[PDB]
């Protein structure tokens, strides 16, 4: 029944951030949220002593047909302060990335029982606004600890700790994680064992007091990880040849031991790109050579819990994606590929917000953090689209790459 | 007597670690003084403000101003240090409605409050720190004291309390009566119905009896005010709306002030005037920092200004939104990055109108601008509509789907429908993906000495084909760009070209139509002529065969 005493940094006063326009049906399906919201005591209507703003729009999750209200808290987030609990920090469960399944549960209704600290509730106000600016645009401030804050985890984490004692002692195999709304159980067993027992624990969940009916299926250890590979040919053509170069040239960036000269010569002279040229014995053995340095995975990548985490992405047509993450310059923490035709088969922002919600959840299973994303889009198109396709309860920070990258084919 | 409602006061605060005002108070005349003391005396009889003791630190200077030279005064105070002293308010005048997203009534009417305002008090624990002090006569007396009970005029927290109160007032009656619409702007509520003119008069009468329940009187009498109303820059009827009329200058010269307001006058008409041409008036106002220089309209500004009086010549109205109708918006090439669109419901009939002038870049595309006016637009109709139009646009859907299906961004457009009204918008020239058999081979290659400014252009091919050329006061880009376009120029109607360039590559997998650089245009004009083109890339000085570093590199 306490509230926990929660602050800012100092010098860092609370978000003012514009509210962006909302279509008519978002507007009315937090409208009637809001309103079920403020009978349950959750917000509170404020007054214009409040200056304070943080985004707020609707979305619609996996398969559901039921508006859900998200609060873009990033900048409230990065101005609140960082929040070191009772946890001494997450030693993040490695154990996790290594499962053989994996499924995300959201479990932010239990974050609406506990008492948001008197003093900070003037941080999370809100603005539903109104069509053409013809009503004033409604305001309301959380009583209780709002799904998408960084603080709320944070708060209701040794109190979910002493919810979950019992299923966790019970079952020694798995492993449970928590960022932000969800919550992650690994297992190494089988998936309709694991439908079972996350139908037991979402009935543990609601006999401690706590839509949690949903889940996420996914496989870490059927995930996506890339080496690099060269073609196999028995006649190659100038032009095949060129394209090879250029591509074990990027690879000496990463790779030491990359040799381009007896490929190289057979270049000589200038030839049409379609002739063929016939491989030589060092061109050959060359060609081996870097095929055994590729094999190999890279020399030294470490990891750095406080470094950022970098995830560029890029189109390579027909509904494929590729993409990378990393902390410096081609030291590659993660790789991978990304086909899905799932509702976005006409449509790139579809498919390049579900891309990028993907690539979200796998480096908050491997890493327990969200990448810093360059997407390949126009800032103009993205920060129109983007709120139609979000599944999503929390946001990644992102920028976007004006120039066209060269090494697009090198990963296709 | 029958009872009134109080009104809810707003707490508020000084911005922390800070104090409110003291300032001086300056030294009148007898005549204000004498003014002022009627003023504050009779503002006190009504309760406005009160008289307080030495105990205030706190002064506010007051002034006094004649009013038109009248035989009356009026009282004015500076609060400019107090509004810096205190803390911010969430301003809920951010934007206001635009007159295309309203629905037409039957009758709308204004009722004026410069009543139920000063009905509203200011929080009491903030009431001493507006404070002013009335000099005496001579200043042989202890000055008189005062300070405010209501929201003082031009105080920083004045618009956001009144508003929010009032909404918070109008918040039942609205409820209560849906089938009436209301809209606070300043002083002024709005209020608006289909129903029999009768039944109007008598909610407008119910709406006045329900703020006298809270002590706000409203005229009691006629409103001065019907439609038309002069609103912000609008002309509004119930039917209809436009902008108050705009009217062109004829002037012999014009100034860069004339200019800044033209390109004002212009871009304020351009949300009904359609086809509104600001592109080369805002030319001629770039880079001018003086206000007094009067600067020669060029002969392409003159034509377009003759369209622009020829636009204004006769007048043309918006209409109001139909939520039971379709929303429309179609689009123009007007040329020079330059597009124009109407946003209508039933065919010319216009909601609205505007423009969309492109980003600056170094190069672009007609594709990409169509793009970015299309997000534009749509913004646009959320903002106003709530929702997202049916696009009508000069471009063939095929035309369309090769752009985007081998474009190297991610992009989209919301729903539309291809409308021919040409200039059609097209793609200049399309890459292969793949080397071309049958067609020479052009290894191009450029370079620059960076001290003299000197350096070669030029291309081997497998057929013997040969060129190098001299250029002077060029850099290492410009040269492996004028290397291409050698290769370009030489070439048959299908060709395929080397280079080492990621500079050049960079620039042509942008697939530009127009560039600021002649030289990216020549090539674009090449292009163009072209039946086949496939550019490929190698790595420089990796000794890749038949490009020649040796020929350019002297
Ligand atoms: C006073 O408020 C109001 N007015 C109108 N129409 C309306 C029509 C004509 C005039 C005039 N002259 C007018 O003048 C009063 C207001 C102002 C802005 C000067 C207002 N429509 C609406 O409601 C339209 C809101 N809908 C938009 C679509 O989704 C449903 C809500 N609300």
């Amino acid at each position: 029944i306490e509230t926990v005493p929660v602050k800012l940094k100092p010098g860092m006063d609370g978000p003012k951030v514009k509210q962006w326009p909302l279509t008519e049906e978002k507007i009315k399906a937090l409208v009637e949220i809001c309103t079920e919201m403020e009978k349950e005591g959750k917000i509170s209507k404020i007054g214009p002593e409040n200056p304070y703003n943080t985004p707020v729009f609707a979305i619609k999750k996996k398969d559901s047909t039921k508006w859900r209200k998200l609060v873009d808290f990033r900048e409230l987030n990065k101005r609140t302060q960082d929040f070191w609990e009772v946890q001494l920090g997450i030693p993040h469960p490695a154990g996790l990335k290594k499962k053989k399944s994996v499924t995300v549960l959201d479990v932010g209704d239990a974050y609406f029982s506990v008492p948001l600290d008197e003093d900070f509730r003037k941080y999370t106000a809100f603005t539903i606004p109104s069509i053409n600016n013809e009503t004033p645009g409604i305001r309301y401030q959380y009583n209780v600890l709002p799904q998408g804050w960084k603080g709320s985890p944070a708060i209701f984490q040794s109190s979910m700790t002493k919810i979950l004692e019992p299923f966790k002692k019970q079952n020694p195999d798995i492993v449970i994680y928590q960022y932000m709304d969800d919550l992650y159980v690994g297992s190494d067993l089988e998936i309709g064992q694991h439908r079972t027992k996350i139908e037991e624990l979402r009935q543990h969940l609601l006999r401690w007091g706590l839509f949690l009916w949903m889940g996420y299926e996914l496989h870490p250890d059927k995930w996506t990880v890339q080496p690099i590979v060269l073609p196999e040919k028995d006649s190659w053509t100038v032009n095949d040849i060129q394209k090879l170069v250029g591509k074990l040239n990027w690879a000496s960036q990463i790779y030491p031991g990359i040799k381009v000269r007896q490929l190289s010569k057979l270049l000589r002279g200038t030839k049409a790109l379609t002739e063929v040229i016939p491989l030589t014995e060092e061109a050959e053995l060359e060609l081996a050579e870097n095929r055994e340095i590729l094999k190999e995975p890279v020399h030294g990548v470490y990891y750095d819990p406080s470094k950022d985490l970098i995830a560029e992405i890029q189109k390579q047509g027909q509904g494929q994606w590729t993409y990378q993450i990393y902390q410096e310059p081609f030291k590659n923490l993660k790789t991978g590929k990304y086909a899905r035709m799932r509702g976005a088969h006409t449509n790139d922002v579809k498919q390049l917000t579900e891309a990028v919600q993907k690539i979200t959840t796998e480096s908050i299973v491997i890493w327990g953090k969200t990448p810093k994303f360059k997407l390949p889009i126009q800032k103009e198109t993205w920060e129109t689209w983007w709120t139609e396709y979000w599944q999503a309860t929390w946001i990644p920070e992102w920028e976007f790459v004006n120039t066209p990258p060269l090494v697009k084919l090198w990963y296709q | 007597m029958v009872p009134i409602s109080p009104i809810e006061t707003v707490p508020v605060k000084l911005k922390p670690g800070m104090d409110g005002p003291k300032v001086k108070q300056w030294p009148l005349t007898e005549e204000k003084i004498k003014a002022l003391v009627e003023i504050c005396t009779e503002m006190e009889k009504e309760g406005k403000i009160s008289k307080i003791g030495p105990e205030n630190p706190y002064n506010t200077p007051v002034f006094a101003i004649k009013k038109k030279d009248s035989t009356k005064w009026r009282k004015l105070v500076d609060f400019r240090e107090l509004n810096k002293r205190t803390q911010d308010f969430w301003e809920v005048q951010l934007g206001i409605p635009h007159p295309a997203g309203l629905k037409k009534k039957k009758s709308v009417t204004v009722l004026d409050v410069g009543d139920a305002y000063f009905s509203v008090p200011l929080d009491e624990d903030f009431r001493k720190y507006t404070a002013f002090t009335i000099p005496s006569i001579n200043n042989e007396t202890p000055g008189i004291r005062y300070q405010y009970n209501v929201l003082p005029q031009g105080w920083k927290g004045s618009p956001a309390i009144f508003q929010s109160s009032m909404t918070k007032i109008l918040e039942p009656f609205a409820a209560q009566n849906p089938d009436i619409v209301i809209y606070q702007y300043m002083d002024d509520l709005y209020v608006g119905s289909d129903l029999e003119i009768g039944q109007h008069r008598t909610k407008i009468e119910e709406l006045r009896q329900h703020l006298l329940r809270w002590g706000l009187t409203t005229p009691d009498k006629k409103h001065q005010k019907e439609p038309p109303f002069l609103w912000m820059g609008y002309e509004l009827h119930p039917d209809k709306w436009t902008v108050q009329p705009i009217v062109l200058p004829e002037k012999d010269s014009w100034t860069v002030n004339d200019i800044q307001k033209l390109v004002g006058k212009l871009n304020w008409a351009s949300q009904i005037y359609p086809g509104i041409k600001v592109r080369q008036l805002s030319k001629l106002l770039r880079g001018t920092k003086a206000l007094t220089e009067v600067i020669p309209l060029t002969e392409e500004a003159e034509l377009e200004l003759a369209e622009n009086r020829e636009i204004l010549k006769e007048p043309v109205h918006g209409v109001y939104y139909d939520p039971s109708k379709d929303l429309i918006a179609e689009i123009q090439k007007q040329g020079q990055g330059q597009w124009t669109y109407q946003i209508y419901q039933e065919p010319f009939k216009n909601l609205k109108t505007g423009k969309y002038a492109r980003m600056r870049g170094a190069h672009t595309n007609d594709v990409k601008q169509l793009t970015e006016a299309v997000q534009k637009i749509t913004t646009e109709s959320i903002v106003i509509w709530g929702k997202t139009p049916k696009f009508k646009l000069p471009i063939q859907k095929e035309t369309w789907e090769t752009w985007w299906t081998e474009y190297w961004q991610a992009t989209w457009i919301p729903e539309w429908e291809f409308v021919n009204t040409p200039p059609l918008v097209k793609l200049w020239y399309q890459l292969e993906k793949e080397p071309i058999v049958g067609a020479e081979t052009f290894y191009v290659d450029g370079a620059a000495n960076r001290e003299t400014k000197l350096g070669k252009a030029g291309y081997v091919t497998n057929k013997g084909r040969q060129k190098v050329v001299p250029l002077t006061n060029t850099t290492n880009q410009k040269t492996e760009l004028q290397a291409i376009y050698l290769a370009l120029q030489d070439s048959g109607l299908e060709v395929n070209i080397v280079t080492d360039s990621q500079y050049a590559l960079g620039i042509i997998q942008a697939q530009p139509d127009k560039s600021e650089s002649e030289l990216v245009n020549q090539i674009i004009e090449q292009l163009i002529k072209k039946e086949k083109v496939y550019l490929a890339w190698v790595p420089a000085h990796k000794g890749i065969g038949g490009n020649e570093q040796v020929d350019k590199l002297v």
